[PDB]
């Protein structure tokens, strides 16, 4: 498992994270956005043939936590037991769409809400439930909620570096979990002291990368704390952060030193009824529009995607009023290939020394 | 501040759960109550004093095939949905412009109304807030729901159907010339959203209409997300005004909901199990068509009072259901509704004896099991007012 940067250009890391022990991960890139252990609306199958489909996935532990039992019985894992036993995961701790009810951290657990009830987890409870899911990746417990004051942005770098220590210990103690990697959180709110603590403190534990959190919008002052911290963590270790996911945001992270993002916003134009239509090489268009019924052209001219080869917007429209989720599936499908291609065009553009030309090109578009 | 047609009698001093009785033109109806719909009911052969004598003071009219057949005409001459159909209690009808109605008969909205299509390109129908109630008035039942802006969605669409059901809220009063005589319910909106569902709440109870709706939550969101807007509603909706929640229908959530402080239910599934051979019981249901059920002597229920369990065994059902099915129908949609019946005023009388928690904890013991075998949503929904099991 090794960050191997091919260049370094403006602040902005091109590389490849490899031994993973035969999978790579290209930066800067996305990870799949998976809901309740799925890719929204798709299946295996039609996610093979997407275009640039990261290498590794994201699966949340709020919409897993409650199928705790089952997985612990089935003993082999999430990703065995959704069908995917060869895939890479990554299991944050929330969901960023759905990212449930504040003010429930204390020092001794996080809670988390998927379809059901409550699952307040401490440490061990916390540590159990990864043992049973034995995700490649785990975010570790955190505290994200200090800005959602001084006192409580302290409290979340504090209770996170808690939790980071007795997570490890419990790891060393775990034959399952020896073969997955931690992820440290990096905590501190708006807090510019704390930030910078929480991320140099963070750095002294032998985890296996960061995870940027409480940065959801984004606004310029936090780009400004974003910067500061990534300029405290080594360069050999991938950093990831949550909640940013639209295009214009996720170039604003790049050029400060972030690697990998999540992709839930081509998720969530899909459930508007919308399709990703900017150029990376009008930014979405609406297919409930009446200016639609009667449109033969695909949702994207020259997209490859099977939505876009093998159908018009014309039927999109109809599926979408009559409520099908097959007009899910084919808005998924292109959503996710055009995203997967935005990220594509990124990595190319960094090799071309052209990603500000990019930059303008996607703002233009907004 | 117009005359309230509600009053309560009782609450629990746990939970703060309702019993309350509605004065309707018709009679006075007990609450919580679930409403049936008659026309279900009429399709399976129940007669008025067979729903009667199963205790139902209200029922639902749809107002969408109402308005197909008999049509509204036919039923103005007959001097009214009670008249033409021989119903001397209380009806409540939707605005006729959602509820029952596919999509595939619906052209997009529009600040007009709604827009209705016909087969093979045919001209469209209009049915507007105005026309709405003039339809529902034309029925003549006793409570008559605004038309509002149902979406099925995320997206500014939630926020911009939320905002169109407040205008057509206040059109709908505006129309409505007879307050007197047909009782007026508000339709909350909002989506799984809290910041638009508090804003609907806050906007639409500014209006002086006698009911509120709880609208939007029938299906398809988690159930962490239902409770908690529930309970937003019940916090934010008029304590001295019932709390309708609309298209909720399966016991435990029935009994969940009026703990979070519900007065008024409907729902078609529960009851229309029934087709498929399914009996309600306090452990679930009975799958009366599985071969164990052949030789069982038994009724459904020794405790149901309704005449499918004073008459008739489950064996003899079972053979029914094999050889003469719509009878088989008959009688099991008429214990359904009953029991549906029944556990309303069950927790109607435990709230008046005081004695609520007590009758959840024993309707999840018998349900259920063990507080671990409960669903999770539900024990953290009864614990948000006080119910501990
Ligand atoms: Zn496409
Ligand atoms: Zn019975």
């Amino acid at each position: 498992p090794k960050l191997s940067l091919i260049k370094v250009v403006n602040g902005c890391r091109l590389g490849k994270i490899q031994n993973l022990g035969d999978c790579t991960v290209d930066i800067p890139g996305c990870l799949l956005y998976t809901r309740t252990g799925s890719a929204p609306h798709l299946t295996h199958q039609t996610l093979r043939n997407i275009h640039g489909v990261p290498g590794i996935a994201q699966l949340t532990l709020s919409s897993l936590a409650e199928h705790h039992e089952v997985l612990a019985e089935y003993k082999k894992g999430v990703g065995s037991f959704i069908g995917m036993p060869e895939s890479l995961f990554y299991c944050s701790l929330h969901d960023p769409v759905t990212p449930g009810p504040a003010g429930y951290v204390t020092s001794k657990s996080v809670s988390v809400w998927g379809f059901g009830g409550r699952v307040e987890m401490t440490v061990s409870k916390f540590m159990a439930i990864q043992e049973a899911l034995q995700p490649d990746w785990f975010q570790c417990l955190s505290d994200g909620e200090a800005s959602c004051s001084i006192k409580r942005a302290r409290k979340s770098v504090d209770r996170s570096l808690l939790f980071l220590d007795s997570c490890l210990r419990l790891q060393e103690e775990s034959e399952v979990l020896q073969k997955s990697v931690i992820i440290g959180v990096i905590e501190g709110g708006d807090v510019m002291e704390e930030r910078l603590r929480s991320a140099r403190e963070t750095a002294k534990r032998p985890v296996g990368g960061f995870l940027l959190d409480g940065f959801q919008g984004v606004t310029e002052t936090r780009l400004h704390l974003l910067s500061s911290v990534t300029a405290e963590l080594p360069e050999d270790k991938p950093r990831l952060i949550c909640g940013v996911s639209r295009p214009d945001e996720v170039l604003e992270c790049i050029e400060r030193g972030v690697d990998l993002f999540e992709s839930f916003f081509p998720y969530q134009v899909t459930e508007r009824g919308c399709a990703l239509t900017f150029t990376f090489d009008s930014f979405e268009i609406n297919l409930k529009e009446k200016k639609y019924q009667e449109d033969f052209d695909p949702l994207v001219r020259g997209c490859s995607c099977y939505c876009c080869k093998n159908h018009t917007r014309a039927y999109i429209h109809h599926l979408l009023m009559t409520n099908e989720l097959l007009a899910g599936v084919l808005l998924m499908m292109h959503n996710f290939e055009h995203y997967f291609g935005f990220f594509c065009s990124i990595r190319e553009a960094l090799k071309n020394d052209t990603l500000a030309q990019l930059k303008e090109l996607i703002c233009r578009q907004m | 501040s117009a005359p309230r047609i509600m009053r309560l009698v009782a609450e629990c001093s746990r939970s703060g759960a309702r019993a309350g009785e509605l004065r309707l033109p018709h009679g006075t109806v007990a609450t919580p109550v679930f409403m049936p719909v008659g026309t279900q009911a009429t399709m399976k052969g129940i007669t008025t004093e067979q729903l009667d004598s199963l205790g139902c003071r209200i029922c639902l009219g749809n107002t969408y095939h109402l308005g197909l057949r008999p049509g509204p005409e036919l039923i103005r001459k007959a001097q009214g949905l009670h008249g033409f159909m021989n119903w001397p209690h209380n009806l409540l009808t939707d605005s006729g412009g959602f509820q029952m109605v596919s999509l595939f008969s619906l052209s997009e909205v529009t600040e007009e109304g709604v827009h209705f299509r016909s087969p093979y390109d045919g001209e469209e129908t209009l049915l507007s807030p105005e026309r709405s109630v003039e339809i529902q008035n034309a029925l003549g039942s006793d409570i008559i729901m605004q038309l509002d802006h149902v979406v099925s969605v995320t997206g500014p669409l939630v926020e911009e159907a939320m905002h169109r059901s407040v205008r057509w809220l206040d059109r709908c009063i505006a129309a409505h010339k007879h307050p007197d005589k047909q009782n007026l319910f508000a339709i909350i909106q909002g989506g799984l959203n809290a910041d638009l569902r508090t804003t609907c709440l806050k906007e639409m109870t500014k209006r002086d209409v006698p009911g509120f709706a709880i609208g939007g939550l029938s299906g398809g969101e988690s159930k962490a997300q239902f409770w908690k807007m529930v309970a937003l509603s019940t916090s934010m909706l008029p304590k001295d005004k019932p709390r309708y929640l609309m298209g909720v229908g399966y016991a435990t959530d029935l009994v969940v909901c009026v703990a979070l402080g519900c007065d008024m239910f409907d729902c078609v599934y529960p009851t229309r199990t029934a087709r498929f051979g399914s009996a309600l019981v306090p452990t679930g249901n009975l799958q009366l068509k599985k071969k164990q059920y052949a030789k069982d002597f038994s009724p459904i229920n020794p405790e149901c009072p309704c005449p499918t369990c004073q008459t008739h065994s489950r064996a003899f059902l079972h053979a029914l259901l094999h050889s003469d099915n719509t009878t088989a129908l008959h009688h099991l949609t008429v214990h359904n509704i009953a029991y549906q019946l029944q556990l309303l005023s069950a927790v109607r009388s435990s709230i008046l004896e005081q004695r609520f928690p007590d009758f959840v904890r024993n309707f999840m013991r018998t349900m259920y099991g063990d507080h671990s075998l409960c669903p999770a949503w539900a024990v953290e929904a009864l614990a948000s007012v006080g119910i501990m099991l």
